[PDB]
Order: C-alpha cells, then structure tokens, then sequence
RNA sequence: UUGAGAGAUACAAUUUGGGAAGAAAUUCCCAGAGUGUGUUUCUUUUGCGUUUAACCUGAACAGUCUCAUCGUGGGCAUCUUGCGAUUC
C-alpha cells in the first residue's frame, strides 16, 4: 500500500494535516513530511532540502 | 390447512410490507 | 522481459504511439509513472502505457495492480525511447496516462485504440 | 505422519509423476502375480508401468475413484472427518507456503 | 464411397482431414457456427461438436504432424485445439493474441508459425511454436494493395514450403508472394478481375494453382532452373473451365496420380493435371451420380416417389399429375425411401429415425396417416426394402440388420 | 383461417414464453444435438455470399 | 437495526436505517476488507453486490443456491478473500470451501484470510489440471465458478468430474467479453447453456445481474450422472 | 495551482463520500431471469410458486424471497428515498466539480509556455492547438 | 407504405393461477399469459442503397501582428447584466 502511492505522497507522507489545512485555504503545502528525518536531508541545507 | 395457510400468509405480510414502497418505487 | 502483460505487436503499438503523438499535442497526457498513479486514483485516466524496457520493470508493474481495481486498460509497448519521442520531450518515460476529456478532437482516435487495447485485455 | 518433509515430498510426487518411495513401497507390498492396478492420474504412466503391475485408468476408473473418494474417511482409516480436514489443510497450507514464497 | 447428409439450415463452410500414422482417418469441419464438428467414418455422423470457445468460425486447418488444429474465428480469435488426444477428444489448447478484424483464412508453416489472412485486407503470422518466449503473439503483419473504391479482404493463404514464402489471394484479384522471414513481399501479380477465393500447390512448390470468383484458374510456375536459383515465379498460364465460380481448390500428386480438383458455385466438380495443367486434358463430371438415389417408382398406380432435403412427393403417370406430397418438418435431413409393392405405405429413413405412412388414393389426391411404432422411431436406418407388403428389413448405421412387421445372424470380417 | 395458419404454427412450435419478470426457455434434446452440427449463422454466411454477389462485379 | 433470515441460512438481511444484505462471522470481531460490520451481541459482515459476484445473484434472486450452510464448497475463482469469506461465512464451520487459485499474486491475501479463518482451504495450481490437487481433497457438495477464462465449461467439467458428488449444484458465473464479444449476451449464454448441458449439468437457472455487472451471468445447475 | 489544488480536493473528498455511500445502500436488482423446464406442458402452465410460494408478497421483488419497528408506514421509507438523494446529490457535486477543476486545468495548462493556436468549432467552444515541437 | 418476418407500446372482453369470505352460486386481493383494434424498434428486401464521401495529415493562427493572464474605464437594466467558463 506504500508502494502503490506516487512518489510526492512518499515526500508529504508524514504531514498530513498541514497539507489538508494547506488545501482547504489556499495556502502553501509543506514540502518535507515524514521523511525529513532522512540523513540526506539532514546533509542538505536551505531550499534544496525540500529539492 | 387453516390456521396454518392464514397464519403464513399473515406472517409474510406483516414482514414483506415492512419493507416495500408503492409511490417511491418509481422515485 | 517475460512479466510485462500484454504487450503489442508492431501495427498496434504504431497507432498507441500515434495517438499519444496527438494527445501531447492537444496537452491530454500525462507522462511519468507518478502522474500516471496520479490519474489512476483521481480516475481521470483513459488508458495506460507502459515502457517493456525499463532495468527494474518493478517500479512499474504496480499500477497494472490498481489498473485492474478500476477497470481502466493498461498496455505495454516495447521501448521507453520511443514512448519518451511520442510523449514529446526530451527524456525517456517510463509511463503514460492519456487523460479523459469529452470535447477532445481525437476522442475517436483514443476510443478506437482503447478498445483494440481492452481486446487482448 | 504430519511430517512436512514426507508431506511434501508426497505432494510434489503427486504434482508431478507418481514414482515416489511411497509407491515403491506399494510396488513391493502388492507384488503378489503382476497384478492390476488403478492409477489415479493418467500422467503417472512411470509407476502405473513400470515392473510387473499392469495399470489401467480411464474412464471408469475416474468413477470408482468418486466412489473411494467420497468414502475414504467412513471405513479406510480409523480417523474422523474433522481430522481428515486438518491433515487436508495442513498439506495445503504446507505446499502453499512452499510454492508461494512467504 | 459414402456421403454424410447434414440437415435444414447447416451448411459446411471448411473441413480438414487428419491421419496420425497409424491411427484411423479423422474428419473435422466447421460450418457456419461456433463449433468444430469431428465426424466418425463409419456411421456418418458427428461423433464430435466440440464448441470452440471463441465466436463462430470463419477457417480451419490442420497442423503438420496434425497434432494441431487452428480455427479462425470472426471476432478476429485464432483458437488452437490440441487433437492428439486420440479419435473423438478434443482439447482446448491457447487462444492466441487477439485482432480485430476476422480472420478469414488460415495456414501453418510447420509446427512452429501460423499464419492467416484477415478481413481487414491484412495477413497476420502469428508463433504457435509452443516453449518459447513469444508464443502466441503475433510476430508479423503485412498489408495487400487495397481496392480504391471497396474494402479488401485476403481470401486465401498458403505456405509454400520449398522455397520460404506465402501465397495469398485478396479481393482484389491481385495475387501477391512474400517471404516468410522479413515478412515481406517479393511479387506481386494482378491475375484475377475480382476475388481469389482458393490457391494452392504442388509437392515441390513449381507450380502454385489459384482460382475464385471470376471463375479462371491461374497457374504461376518456378520451374525453370533460373526461376528456382532466382526465385521467380512467372504468370505461366490461367484456363477457363468453370461455369459460375470456384470456391474451393485442391492438389494431389502422387506416383500415379497427379491432378487438382476444382469445384464452385456450379456444383460440378473439375478434374484437371497438375504438371500438365495447360497443355492437358480435363474432366468436368456429372453434377450428380446417383450412387445413392432419391427418386423411385412403383408400377402399380404407374406412381413415382422423389425425395429432396426433408420432402417427399409423389406424381402419376396419365400427361402426369401430383397426386400428394409430405413436407415433413419435424424432421431436419431425409434419407432414403422406400413405397410398399400394392403403393400402401411409405417408409421415409434417416440415420436418426425413420417413419412410416399409409396412404389411401381419394381421387386426384391421396390421405397420408402416419402409423406408430416406436421401434422404428428409435432406430437408425440406412436401407429399407420390402420383403412383403407388411415385412421389411432395415440396415441400421451401426450394422444391424433387423426384419420387422428381427435379427439376422451376420458374421465379422478381418480387420 | 389463409391469414393465421403461420401465426398458429410458430405460436405452437415456438418456447420460451414470458411468466411475468420471468421467461421458461426449454433445454433442447439429445437427440439433435447429437444427429447434427449446429446451424449456421445466417448473419456470416450472408456477409460472405452477399460479399461474393456484391455490385462492384457485374454479374449476369 | 432489524435482521430477517433469508431463503439460505447463513444470508440474512440488515432491515432498519439501511435495508442491505449481510452474512454471519466466522471470524471472532474484525472485517477482512473493510466491510461494514453490524452488531445485532452478535456479528455481522455485509456482503456487496458490486464488490463480489454471488451476492450479485442471491440479490438477483437465486432459489435453490446450492452453497448452503450444511455442505462443503468448491469455488474456483475468487483470487482473493471477498467472496469466499462469505463462502465461509453462510456454510459456516461445519465444513470446508476449497478456494483454487492459479495466479499467486492475489494467492498472498488469499492465504492471509485462510490463516485466519480454517473454513478456508487454498489450493494455488490452475484449475484445469485437478490432478495436481486429487491428494487433497475430493467429493465436493457445490462447485464455484468464476474463471474468466475462455474454456470455463470445460475447466468445471473436469472438476465436477473429478470432485462433485452426484446430484450436486453448480454455480458458474459467465462473463461475455471473455469468451466472445461484440455479440450479445443472449446468444453467447444460451451457448454457454448449451455447451454446459452438454455435461451431465442439467440447467435450472441463468441470471444476468444487470445492475451490478455489464454483460454477466450466473448459472445454476444439477450435476446429474 | 492553489486554487486548482483546492477544487481537486474537494472533488475528492466528495468522490470518497460517494464511493462508501454507495457501498452502503441496496440496489433493487433487474436481471432477466430464466427457468429451464420439461417437454411442454412445464412451460404451459405458472410455474406454480417453484420458488414465489406466495402470488402476493414474496413473487415480484427478488430481493429476499422466501419460504414459509419506528412507523414502518412512511418514516423508514423516507428515510431511504433521502439518503438515495444524498448520495445523487453527492453525483451531482463531483460532477460539478470535475467539469470546473478540467476548466481550471485547461486555463493552467494555457498559460505554461509554448506555441499555441486558438482553435474554434462549429459551436464556439474555443480550445488550444498545440504546435509539434518537444521540449527542449 | 421496408414487399415479408420478429419485440415493446394503448383499448376491450375472454382468461390462467396463489391466498382470504361464503351453503354453493360466486365474491375480494395479488401476480400473470394469450387474441382484435394505433404508435414504434430490429433483420433480409428491390430502384439505388451514397460510389463516392467523411475524418486525419505535410513547413497550414499571427503587420491591419496573434494569443494568454492580471487590472483599469465604459456600453448593454427598453437586458448576452456577464457561471473561479469570453457579455461586448
């Protein structure tokens, strides 16, 4: 059931009701969710950690 | 075979008009 | 590779790739395995189309498993070369959803080729 | 018994051709005059024919098997139906497991 | 020899032979619907309608080494049933990729590849070639040069085994040779004026014979030495022979023996030479022989019965005058009759049932009853003859010989 | 008694009547699906002779 | 919130706020796939017309559904738990579904639902070869079927051969397209009576179910001998 | 896109609602059942109640035939015509909201990049003809 | 006027069956089938069905520059009064 999501579910995965408020008002969309505590992300700095 | 054809046959009355519709079938 | 079903023959995969030649003309596709998934879900997804010839074929065969919850036709064509020169861009792609659309002008052409597709299902 | 290893090397025998252990046990424990023999599967012609057994199924031999069949439990073993489920189920979970992986 | 009759509203539309060495003769054909029928020689009936499990269908053909069988179907369905099962059992075997169009005729190559010609002017080689990779997928296509003004249909394909190519006739007349590896064409003739309904070869593949609506036989011949080391086939000859059409086409050639037979819409059957097609002679036979009648006569009431499919009538002699008939539709297919000496009572018998009538002479019409008796509505009759006005003896399909109104002792012969 | 007698006849010879929502088809017999193939389809063979009989040959 | 029985025990149907079809439970508390569960102290699962097939003809109206809760069934179709889960569910834990599946993708899930419930035998060979699985089990009371395979008479022809006692039922859901399209309906399931009568299947009954499936049909049939 | 991202999950939050609201109703079936019977006299006559057994109550609704509670006269069956208008209206509002998401994605699509046409029919329903050229 | 064959669709009586009331005569409810009178659906059927046509396509919008999008002003209220859609 995981591996049948698209791949920008697998980025939002985690933060889940600040996008759906982020839906319902117009507002912007989170860009990291569950997978922000990957150590890669860790290693990136800025705006191209959500990149 | 009376009591027994009247008693059945109010039995399936008393269950089949409680669920059926004569103007909402239609709808 | 042996686990890509059906896959076409020269003539049918000729007239898919034609009409994915006109559905990226008329923006009516979707091309890349995410937004294919995409269209699955919402259901606005008309037929499928699939590369035989990517090195992992199980970062594709996935959406065959939600193609058959929702009835939609799904095909293989044997090069994501050609599929990425049908799709018009630069890149090889991997998956194609032709999107739906009832004012479309190649609505027939899309109609025609979807039922060849659902013929060998 | 309930042995996976003879369970299963019995149910890859009866998926396959019949000339397991087992039926050379039942080759030596009928070897009376050559005498005939009822094969289930026409595909085990290997043990059906092989030394002095004249084998036939067909055809009707499907007819006494439905009759066999459908008393195996009533007189053959001194076992009961709920048991007869359970080993059924066992060797099917068993060879299950076994051609599906996990 | 023999015929096998087949009842109101049946047709036959393709049938093939199969001999496995050693093994008896099968005969299997279709007709215009969703079953293969397999029929047993010796009773001349169906022993076999096996439905094929894909729409109604349009050819058949037998493999080599006739373990085989393809059917073409019309929802565009090639449909292989596995025959090497033994006389009578028939399998299932693998629908092979599908189309659109109907597969209007069909050809193997060998055991390996099959192909077959569709209705959407295209000829489709499909691989039956079973444990490989890519069985049952269509491996080729090639498209004939379409009519202007109609849709084209290929009619007829065969395989040429000598060289590497397929023969195929279309609806166009135009006759077209490709070879078989790089599915491509090498010639094409425009032979005919309209359709080419039946084509086909020799042993060597020198010759290739063709023939269809517009009611010519085409002979293209490969037998020079430069036509065999060049392959070139050459438009030799054609004859006119045919008085309607020619539906169907074959070949035999043998020690003692070499010659192809035409038939077609004119229900006559044409034999021809097969090396000698031009220059030979030919023999256009009788549209009928009666070797099994339908018409005989009885002296009394100077009365003759005749029997066509599922009616009997009966006039006298006078000028003549129709004095009865019986258009009997409870029954499909008729065989043979038989009128008692006195004119009493009609037999009428079919390898099914057989029924008898009385009749009373009213005038310049007759009253016609039938009479019970279940024994002969069980039995199969092939023959009835009359030993008195009220005994008759009957040979049954499966070879009894009974006397009713019962059982002659009849020995076996060598097998 | 000119204007009906194939009404009556095929009112008799023809089954599978209507009962309401429902319909009583009649299974065949034995004996005719084993004296004899099946019927063609009238629909094939038509396409195929009218095919063959089509304007575009001038037959005569 | 009211539960009448239905024709077949075992099938019962949830009148009140939702008058919808429903089975018993053979499994202590949960659903399998997310069908609703209705409490009446006692366990519910509802059935789907849509979702799966037979409840599609039980709602359609078939009589004498042979699947009833004193017998033991043979379903050669289902690839995954939906219906054979309410196979269990309406025979109950007297006996035994034998669910013979040929493709092991959906054989995972089917194995997962026959953990949890022993009603549920697998079987996971194709079942045109029932010799696979003659050491098994044999001497079934009803076959299933709902193949969509082409020779579909001739697959439970040999499995009501091999394991259906005599006098048995037959269910055999057809669908169009996988034997012949662009003809109807009638005239491919009049073929398919035909060619299954041409067994010894004496038909009773053919439905088409046409509010939940395009173009299908369940047959009801005696095996006679 | 925001805005688009905003009918696009509404669409699905009523797709969602209509899908398990439909999963939980009863549907009243139309199926052309048939029944195979003897030489004739079988199909002559009624069928006399082979599986109806009454001519009243348990013959022409399929449902649940068989073999032998809050106002049961109107409050149940409005309640059920109610929520089959629900689920209707819930068609209503995905339909509606589909057709405004695919106008909302058309206009997004116009305004990317590339070389396009206006492109108009016989009615005036304008779209956009695309030229044959890939992305660079 | 499809020359013919079949399906739905109104009217009329004549009916077939399952229950309830009666002494029966018969009543009452329900579900059905068939025949005559109108519409209409499907398959051949001939003069001819049109013998060409339809659609797509090649570098086929754009000097009187074309199009998109966000705004600004104005007309139409004697009404395109303007939909997250182009009203001019």
């Amino acid at each position: 059931s995981l591996a049948k999501s698209p791949a920008s579910t697998i980025q939002i995965l985690g933060a889940e009701k600040a996008l759906f408020r982020a839906l319902k008002t117009k507002h912007d969309t989170p860009k990291y969710g569950l997978l922000y505590h990957a150590s890669l992300v860790g290693q990136a700095t800025g705006k191209n950690k959500g990149k | 075979r009376k009591y027994l054809n009247k008693l059945i046959k109010r039995n399936s009355q008393n269950l089949r008009s409680w669920d059926l519709e004569e103007e909402v079938r239609d709808e | 590779n042996p686990k890509a079903f059906p896959l076409a023959d020269a003539a049918l995969t000729q007239q898919i790739l034609d009409v994915v030649q006109q559905a990226a003309n008329l923006r009516q596709l979707k091309k890349g395995a995410n937004e294919a998934t995409k269209t699955l879900n919402r259901g606005i997804s008309e037929f499928i189309i699939m590369a035989a010839d990517c090195e992992p074929i199980e970062i594709l065969l996935h959406l065959p498993l939600l193609c058959e919850d929702k009835n939609v036709p799904y095909v293989f064509v044997p090069s994501r070369v050609a599929l990425g020169r049908a799709c018009g861009v630069s890149r090889p792609v991997i998956a194609a959803s032709i999107t739906t659309n009832d004012a479309s002008a190649i609505k027939t052409q899309i109609y025609a080729v979807k039922d060849k597709i659902e013929t060998l299902l | 018994a309930a042995n996976a290893l003879e369970e299963a090397n019995s149910i890859i025998e009866g998926k396959v051709s019949s000339q397991l252990e087992k039926l050379l046990e039942e080759i030596k424990k009928d070897k009376k005059s050559t005498l005939i023999v009822s094969e289930t599967k026409l595909a085990n012609a290997i043990n059906k024919l092989g030394l002095n057994f004249n084998v036939v199924s067909d055809a009707v031999t499907l007819d006494i098997y439905r009759a066999i069949k459908e008393y195996l439990p009533e007189l053959l073993p001194g076992m009961s139906d709920n048991d007869l489920s359970k080993m059924s189920l066992g060797l099917a979970h068993s060879i299950g497991r076994h051609k599906l992986k996990f | 020899e023999m015929v096998i009759e087949g009842g109101k509203d049946r047709s036959i539309e393709g049938l093939c032979w199969s001999n496995v060495n050693g093994e008896s003769l099968r005969l299997f054909s279709i007709g215009g619907s969703t079953v293969v029928t397999e029929w047993d020689l010796a009773t001349g009936l169906p022993l076999r309608n096996y439905d094929c499990n894909s729409g109604v269908i349009w050819s058949i053909s037998i493999n080599d080494s006739q373990d085989k069988l393809s059917v073409g179907c019309d929802n565009g369905t090639v449909v292989l049933i596995d025959i090497s099962g033994g006389p009578g059992v028939l399998e299932h075997d693998t629908i092979l990729m599908r189309q659109e169009a109907r597969v209007l005729t069909l050809a193997w190559k060998k055991d390996d590849f099959v192909i077959g010609g569709c209705s959407d002017g295209r000829i489709r080689i499909w691989s039956a070639q079973k444990n490989d990779e890519n069985m049952g997928r269509l491996l080729h296509t090639m498209k004939v040069d379409k009519a202007k003004k109609e849709s084209t249909l290929v009619w007829s394909v065969i395989y040429l085994p000598r060289t590497d190519q397929i023969a195929s006739g279309d609806s166009t007349g135009s006759i077209k040779f490709w070879d078989f590896q790089f599915a491509t064409l090498n010639q094409s003739f425009k032979a005919h004026d309209a359709d080419v309904l039946c084509l086909t070869t020799d042993t060597d593949n020198n010759y290739v014979f063709s023939a269809g609506v517009d009611r010519k036989i085409f002979q293209f011949s490969q037998n020079t030495n430069k036509s065999q080391k060049n392959n070139r086939w050459v438009n030799s000859s054609n004859r006119l022979l045919h008085g309607n059409d020619i539906r169907a086409i074959c070949a035999y050639q043998s020690k003692g023996a070499d010659f192809l037979v035409s038939g077609g819409v004119e229900k006559t059957l044409v034999i021809n030479s097969l090396t000698s097609f031009s220059n030979g002679n030919y023999r256009k036979m009788p549209t009928v022989e009666p070797y099994s009648k339908n018409v005989l006569v009885n002296k009394e009431q100077r009365l003759v019965v005749s029997w066509s499919e599922s009616t009997v009538k009966i006039w006298t002699m006078g000028n003549y005058k129709l004095v009865c008939k019986l258009t009997l539709k409870d029954d499909q297919n008729i065989s043979t009759c038989s009128l008692s000496p006195d004119g009493q009572v009609l037999v009428v018998g079919r390898p099914s049932t057989t029924k008898v009538f009385h009749l009373q002479p009213v005038g310049n019409k007759l009253k016609v009853t039938k009479l019970d008796n279940d024994l002969l509505l069980r039995t199969s009759t092939k023959l009835v003859k009359f030993i008195d006005n009220s005994k008759i003896v009957i040979c049954s399909c499966e070879d009894d010989v009974f006397i009713v109104d019962q059982e002659v002792e009849l020995l076996e012969v060598t097998s | 008694i000119k204007t009906k007698k194939r009404k009556t006849l095929k009112n008799l010879r023809k089954d599978s009547v209507k009962r309401g929502k429902f319909r009583v088809q009649l299974l065949s017999t034995t004996q005719d699906s084993k004296t004899l193939p099946p019927k063609k389809e009238s629909s094939i063979i038509r396409s195929k002779d009218r095919w063959l009989n089509r304007k575009a040959l001038n037959k005569g | 919130v009211v539960i009448e029985p239905h024709r077949h025990a075992g099938v019962y149907i949830a009148r009140g706020k939702e008058d919808l079809l429903v089975t018993k439970n053979m499994a202590p508390g949960e659903s399998v796939y997310g069908e609703k569960r209705i409490s009446v102290k006692v366990e519910y699962r509802v059935w789907n017309p849509f979702r799966s097939k037979l409840a599609a003809g039980i709602m359609g109206g078939l009589d004498e559904l042979f699947i009833a809760p004193g017998k033991k069934v043979l379903y050669l179709g289902a690839a995954s738990g939906t219906s054979v889960s309410h196979v269990s569910d309406v025979v109950g834990p007297e006996g035994v579904v034998y669910a013979v599946e040929f493709s092991h993708r959906p054989g995972r899930e089917l194995i997962s639902m026959a953990k949890k419930r022993p009603n549920i035998i697998p079987i996971i060979e194709d079942a045109r070869h029932p010799q696979k699985y003659r050491m098994l089990i044999g001497m079934v009371d009803c076959v299933f079927a709902d193949v969509a395979q082409p020779d579909q008479a001739r697959i439970i022809a040999l499995n009501s051969h091999m394991f259906l006692k005599d006098q048995g039922g037959v269910v055999i859901s057809i669908k169009a397209n996988c034997i012949d399209s662009t003809v109807d309906a009638e005239t491919v399931f009049a073929r398919e009576v035909q060619k299954l009568r041409e067994e010894r299947i004496k038909p009773l009954e053919q439905l088409t179910l046409e509010p939940y499936e395009r173009d299908h049909c369940i047959v009801v049939g005696r095996y006679m001998r | 896109t925001q805005d688009s991202n905003y009918v696009r999950t509404l669409r699905q939050i009523e797709l969602k609602k209509l899908e398990k609201g439909a999963k939980q109703l009863m549907f009243k079936s139309s199926g052309n059942h048939t029944i195979f019977v003897d030489s004739r006299e079988k199909m002559n006559e009624f069928t006399p109640e082979k599986f109806f057994n009454t001519t009243s109550e348990m013959v022409n609704r399929s449902e649940n035939r068989l073999t032998k509670s809050i106002m049961p006269k109107e409050s149940l069956d409005k309640k059920k015509l109610k929520k089959f208008k629900q689920v209707k209206q819930h068609l209503q509002r995905e339909t509606q909201l589909k057709q405004v998401q695919q106008r909302m994605d058309a206009q997004r699509e116009l305004l990317k990049k590339g070389s396009k046409k206006k492109i108009v029919d016989s009615s005036g329903k304008i779209s956009f003809k695309w030229k044959k050229q890939r992305k660079r």
